[PDB]
């Protein structure tokens, strides 16, 4: 077993935007993960090591104790529905928003709405909290294409600038919630390794404010 | 072939489980705990009396053909001990222990077991924290006798702290539920928001944010809370148990006053023992209820992975040599085999020349009219 | 209150049951039997595969929430051993033992238990009668180790004898059923009538009238039966087992070749052990008649009434005397208590002056600077 | 739109099919990686391409959102899509589904925990070996799962083995060989056969 | 909110569905079909007897509290008709029809309904193709009575052709399965390869390559196949049904003898009716291949989108005008309203001045001592 | 073969049931009631919202595979109408009707059906007793259209009377429950005893002893009750409905103010229609809930035994005569058969010479180039 902390990160956006906070906490990465097939890396701190995951895996790894803590989007946390982690900090990075989107200028069909989305639980919960009755299909990516080819009336997807919506002939409709990356911690790790965490958490706490 | 979360415990694991269950049960009995063996099935009335919705979900239901009443297959033995104590316990102090299979509808955790072997101990009729200290000592001498390499970390909580704040703040059921769910997710940012619009809201935030630091918890709370007698005793009890655990057993203890599963059943102190880094606690215990009661239970099956026995001595009698013996020489051999078995050797009388036990370590062979063990 | 035929096993009975289960399990393990601990619940497919309508009636049913399939709470462990052997046994010889609770919908006898503790042993992959002789030896050394005053009488049967006669006589299902029901009611006059109009009818009469005398049974049968290889082996197997039982174990054996429950469920040799005068057999075992298998099981709970333990030493430390001790004298006392517990004394460190164990036999008291046991 | 809608996945599948599409007269007009558009025209005015995630391709083709597409056999096995026609083995994106544990580690003597994206394949595979398993669903970076205790073995695609070896793992069992197939929507095969047959035969040539 | 694929049928759709169900049921009854209304729940034994793994997956399971047996909520009514025919049908010809809700665990197509309304007809006890021709006629007069703009295209298959070739070629289960999966994927090149190394391999290729041309199929097959009586009848049956469909009903028919779902489930002739371009067939039917049976069923709910009713006349009586009437004038109005209702107008006697029906088209108003309908 | 309390409705009964369901549904629709057809399955949240423990016991449970949430197979359609009205009804008056199968776990009465066909009507958004009078009129015109010989007797109750007394007397939950169970058994002696020790106890006795006499009930009650506005209105409403029923429909009405099943769901007036002497009411209805709501439902299946249809005209075409026809003469016959079917004759085109419908009344025969009906 590993005595120190195992931080779970996703490659790309999450890795890049966290580097500032990790630096201030004295946990810089030794090598570039993109120049390697390794998925586990050491850091400047010999107690911390980083895992490179897909963003959807981060809560799962942290939940079951494979990582002591990690950085996951609130959208992923909402969809995952993980009541088995501690969500300690809003890091205010990777900011975007979950929302609905249909075809540009199209009217809503007067029947049960078909929602194409990766975020299945969120979609149902959202539309149920409105007046709306829906059917949902699970898809994994490239959501903006689904209404163009008849696979759904609306979508539920993250949007920041809107460039992807507009580039695929869509426009946003409703706002579901704001989304930013959170620092999540394994419940047992928060109890057992608090001494290792508390300095690193307070560095993040400073880095934000 | 078997359902998900349902497994056979086979061969050496089955042996190991039988040995653990038996040693652990004997330790309890020698510490003055009365062994009880309640039945797998009871009427739901007594079985699920005061049950959490979590417990009743895990309990299977079946009809008593003799009365058309609802029975259940027990998911927890603890209610049965309550029943037993109510009829046999009297008003004085009473100590009970038990070991038995329980059945759950769903697996409790990742790769969980629907059929765990629950083993526990309970003390009834003692107000004092001394009863809790006793149970901690029994548990830890049990755990240490197993000579494990894996380590037990203890989380202590106390539902009285939050419960007292919630009545003093005059919170609704709506508020209490939202707090508990925020606490269970340690959602600190959203807790901060909610607490700005709640009576004594800063106290509820303080529990989450600073509850780990039990030494200073009282000093961080409002004057309203600080004057409340029950909050002060509860924080003191945690300090005493944490101290006991650290001094007597050299055990790293964490505190979580926001631990509130068992809100409806736990009167006071709560205990969760975690093995290494596993999400499900190996041991759960606490205070409950006008008759005092405190105790714990554990999954014996989960100890299997972290305990090891001395390898067994497995002996095979030589087939040909045995079948050449006259009747008198067989009686002398069986006397010698009986002797080996009383010393815990596992001896096989082979049915054929090919009969070969799994994990054969020795052969009982004939030379110069003397049967002797030789290793393979 | 508990359902009818559903009881707590409490206090000394619970202790006695734990001791029996453990000793009897150790004896089996030392005789080369692999302990297995299959789960209380399985899918009905494997659980009730080849079950009698009696067995499936006694089995409770429940739905697996994960698959919407029918599971059951086991009424018999034996099918689970079949399953286990099919996956882990290989083609060679395999020996299994088990002890576990089983649940029945109705009590099996008048004022019976719906929650018996079934304990058994099975040998797979051996054609020889040697396998049956081995199981008889294990069973009887187990029984003799219990030092009971009650006596076990063995009834032997063998369904192959009647089954072979019925195929040779070319009887219909109608005829076979009428014979079996006449045999079960010992209706000798009406059997005589029916047998006059049946092929090899005098053989079917001979089984009823002279089946008890196994020595001479072959000589009383028709030339048609006497030439049939399977009848001859079956009668020989009974003679060997009867002889072995009488010589080796000084056991009174009766033979009943008309005992034909299990005609449909693939039995060869059948074995029923009866304790004193009780209608329900204490032990049931037999052959399967393509993997060979033979074994037995018993209700461990039913042994409780006929087995006795030495009364326990229950010790109470004197509360006041203990609390006057300095720290050094407490460590010396705890060392002495630890010693007592390792010898199986049940010692209580009292929480208060009133703390009184159930069934107190001795007090550990202080006099002349010496802690000593004194009876109450 | 009344022509053909081809469904492709973004990296490997897009790149290795470009040769076959060129020979069939269906070259892409712009680079999809230099754009946030997910739908593109081609040199042929009847054909257009969809850029999907590899796991979506069977779904799009199945329900008629694409008339045909290129999907890995691993994805088709996991999807279990009986509602498409699998016409050609294109012999591209060749790799193999297999099991893999930690280097030199022994199998724990109990129920095996399998970390995998390919949940149905894993269960079906181990069941065909007469064995039962417990499964965690994961979406990628599978080679990390055994290192951090999240499974005994994994079930994943491996070509060279570089990713297995770089994360301290080695392959164990071989489940099946995997290459991209040309799948076609059942109704599109009936209604647009005239549009398909020339394009299919160009692929048929490109392979042989 | 409701689950996915679970919907209310509301208002005019509910009316339309009630009208379809009733008209279509009356047509069947007038064609000599006996209406049956079996229950939503049965024991799984009869409900899923001979079920595909697809069917049993779609069937929900529940426990009968009275017997602890597994029941199911029907996913298909057809098995229930088998049961009914076995007890009430006799040996002669029997005709059945039914209409009822069935429940599926998963939606059967994308954005499908888990609660479809299955309507069907079956003929038992007739070998002749005449029975199949009759069912085609009933189905098509039903379909034509709906005056839809959408068109039904029929695919015919016949599993007997391939099944007979496979027994004559003496193919293994391995070969049969590989062929079926090649056929299902229309993999003509790889079929060519496999067929070079298979007995009568060119026949299996011919089915795929030339099965659509049923007129010439027999002439393209080997002499071995051409002499086989069952192949010849099967090809003839397809020709007769195709001809009948084209002449009598002006229906475009395609043939696919490689359509082999239902190979294992005893089909002979297979029938699939497709509405416009929808993947799921609107109508499914076929032969069983010892009591003869043939029939079909359809999803009535799926007809809703392609059928249209005349808009309803929804009438509101004027509240104030009515309450000014003497008793005699009210009796005259109610007589007139009763008349309107018998013509299928929907008339509301308002409880208050604000009482307003949904979709109001007319008001029954008073002017010049005459109650008259006037549009809003 | 089928479970207990589960039966097929077959042949003419199935026809009769289809006709009743359809006529009764059309009558409702023509009276301004909106037909709704909600699904058999829903999430338990909306399905059992505000359900009695009786209702939730009768409801089967199943898991939605798409969400892992608990669904149920409806035991009552009424909650679904609430849901529908909440989303589509608006604030004004709304009228709904429905007919659909519901499933119960246990049979409701002696020889009861677990699978009844529930048909009902409901009015939302009207405070007035006029809404209740309307529903009574619709129900009774429906019942009278069936031309039954059996007679409907109406029991009226009103839970407001007891509910008001219980709040004025300040009764505990303990007292309320004991009274309700005494009332349900009309245990007058034990009620007398209990009422001597209860606040306003003589009023609670009076309800049981003199509640049938609604004319004088107010005069028999205490001054405390007599001044209570809600009690006075409730007694007045019963008098108005009893009067309406007696004058308008010549219906014998009994009153039972102690009828309190639906205590938790019935806001006010309750209605139970009994057919002849059968224990289970054929019709149940009442007021419920801030949106007003009142309605009824009945078991359509139970009307089968007390309703009869005109015997069907069952026609058989002559087999031989038909097969001698040229193609042109067949088209002329089918035109004539089509004509017969449009008039509701049931005409069978025989498959063979032996094809004989059940209950044949006429034959369509050929003489002098004229097809004519002649009775058998
Ligand atoms: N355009 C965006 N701008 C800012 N944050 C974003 C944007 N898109 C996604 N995010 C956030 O960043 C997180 C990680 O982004 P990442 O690129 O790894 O995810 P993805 O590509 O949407 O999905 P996946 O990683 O599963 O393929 C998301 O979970 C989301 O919370
Ligand atoms: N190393 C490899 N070598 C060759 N072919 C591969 C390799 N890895 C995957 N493939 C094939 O390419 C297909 C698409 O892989 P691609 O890289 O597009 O996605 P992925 O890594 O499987 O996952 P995701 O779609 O989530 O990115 C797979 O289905 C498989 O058939
Ligand atoms: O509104 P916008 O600013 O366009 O951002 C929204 C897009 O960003 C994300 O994609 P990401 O950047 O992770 O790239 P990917 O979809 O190619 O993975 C997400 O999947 C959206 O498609
Ligand atoms: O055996 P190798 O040749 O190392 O290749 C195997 C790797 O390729 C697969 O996807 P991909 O190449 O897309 O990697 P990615 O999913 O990490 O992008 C998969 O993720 C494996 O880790
Ligand atoms: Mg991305
Ligand atoms: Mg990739």
């Amino acid at each position: 077993e590993f005595l120190g902390l195992t931080l779970a990160l996703s490659k790309g956006r999450i890795l890049e935007e966290t580097m500032p906070l990790l630096r201030a906490a004295g946990v810089e990465l030794l090598e570039d993960p993109e120049a390697s097939r390794k998925l586990i890396f050491p850091t400047s701190n010999p107690n911390v090591r980083v895992l490179i995951l897909r963003a959807s895996d981060v809560p799962t790894y942290v939940e079951h104790g494979a990582a002591d803590f990690g950085v996951a989007g609130k959208d992923v946390l909402l969809e995952h529905g993980a009541n088995h982690v501690y969500e300690l900090l809003d890091l205010k990075i990777a900011q975007c928003k979950l929302m609905t989107a249909g075809v540009k200028d199209a009217p809503l069909p007067n029947r049960r709405l078909r929602i194409a989305t990766k975020y299945v639980n969120v979609a149902r919960a959202y539309f149920a909290s409105q007046g709306q009755q829906v059917d949902v299909i699970k898809l994994y990516g490239s959501m903006e294409l689904a209404p163009l080819v008849g696979l759904g009336d609306l979508i539920v997807d993250v949007v920041d600038t809107g460039n992807t919506l507009r580039a695929n002939g869509l426009e946003a409709r409703d706002h579901i919630c704001d989304v930013s990356s959170r620092l999540i911690v394994n419940q047992v790790s928060y109890k057992r390794k608090f001494a290792l965490l508390e300095p690193i958490l307070d560095s993040f706490k400073n880095s934000i404010n | 072939m078997l359902p998900d979360g349902v497994a056979d415990v086979l061969f050496e694991d089955a042996h190991k489980q039988e040995v653990l269950r038996h040693q652990l049960t004997q330790q309890l009995i020698t510490h003055g705990y009365q062994l009880v063996s309640p039945p797998m099935i009871e009427f739901t009335e007594s079985l699920l009396s005061g049950a959490s919705e979590d417990l009743k979900r895990q309990t299977f239901k079946i009809i008593d053909q003799l009365t058309g009443r609802l029975m259940g297959i027990r998911a927890d033995i603890t209610p049965q001990i309550l029943r037993i104590d109510a009829h046999h316990g009297g008003d004085g102090i009473a100590r009970y222990c038990y070991a038995g299979d329980v059945i759950h509808t769903l697996p409790s955790g990742l790769f969980g077991s629907r059929t765990p072997l629950q083993l526990g101990a309970e003390i009834f009729g003692c107000e004092s924290i001394a009863a809790d200290i006793e149970l901690i000592d029994v548990l830890f001498s049990m755990i240490n006798s197993l000579d494990m390499s894996a380590v037990l970390h203890v989380d202590l909580g106390h539902v009285t702290i939050f419960k007292r704040l919630a009545e003093l703040a005059a919170l609704s059921a709506s508020d209490t539920e939202q707090l508990m769910q925020l606490y269970a997710n340690k959602n600190l940012p959203e807790l901060k928001q909610v607490c700005q619009v709640l009576p004594m809201g800063s106290d509820f935030y303080t529990l989450a944010r600073f509850g780990h630091d039990i030494a200073n918890l009282l000093g961080r709370l409002s004057e309203n809370a600080q004057q409340d007698t029950k909050i002060v005793t509860a924080i003191d009890e945690l300090q005493r148990l944490k101290a006991h655990l650290q001094v007597q057993w050299q055990c790293a203890v964490s505190i979580d006053v926001t631990e509130l599963s068992g809100y409806h059943y736990h009167t006071g102190i709560v205990f969760n023992g975690y093995i290494n880094s596993e999400t499900q606690p190996l041991v759960r215990g606490g205070r409950f209820d006008p008759r005092q009661a405190t105790g714990f239970s554990m999954d014996v099956s989960r100890l299997l992975a972290h305990t090891q026995l001395d390898a067994p001595f497995i002996v095979l009698i030589d087939y040909d040599a045995f079948n050449n013996l006259d009747s008198a020489q067989r009686q002398l051999l069986l006397q010698q085999v009986a002797s080996l078995r009383q010393q815990g050797y596992r001896v096989t009388m082979p049915l054929t020349a090919e009969d070969m036990p799994v994990g054969l370590t020795h052969r009982l062979s004939l030379a110069d009219n003397q049967w002797r063990l030789h290793a393979v």
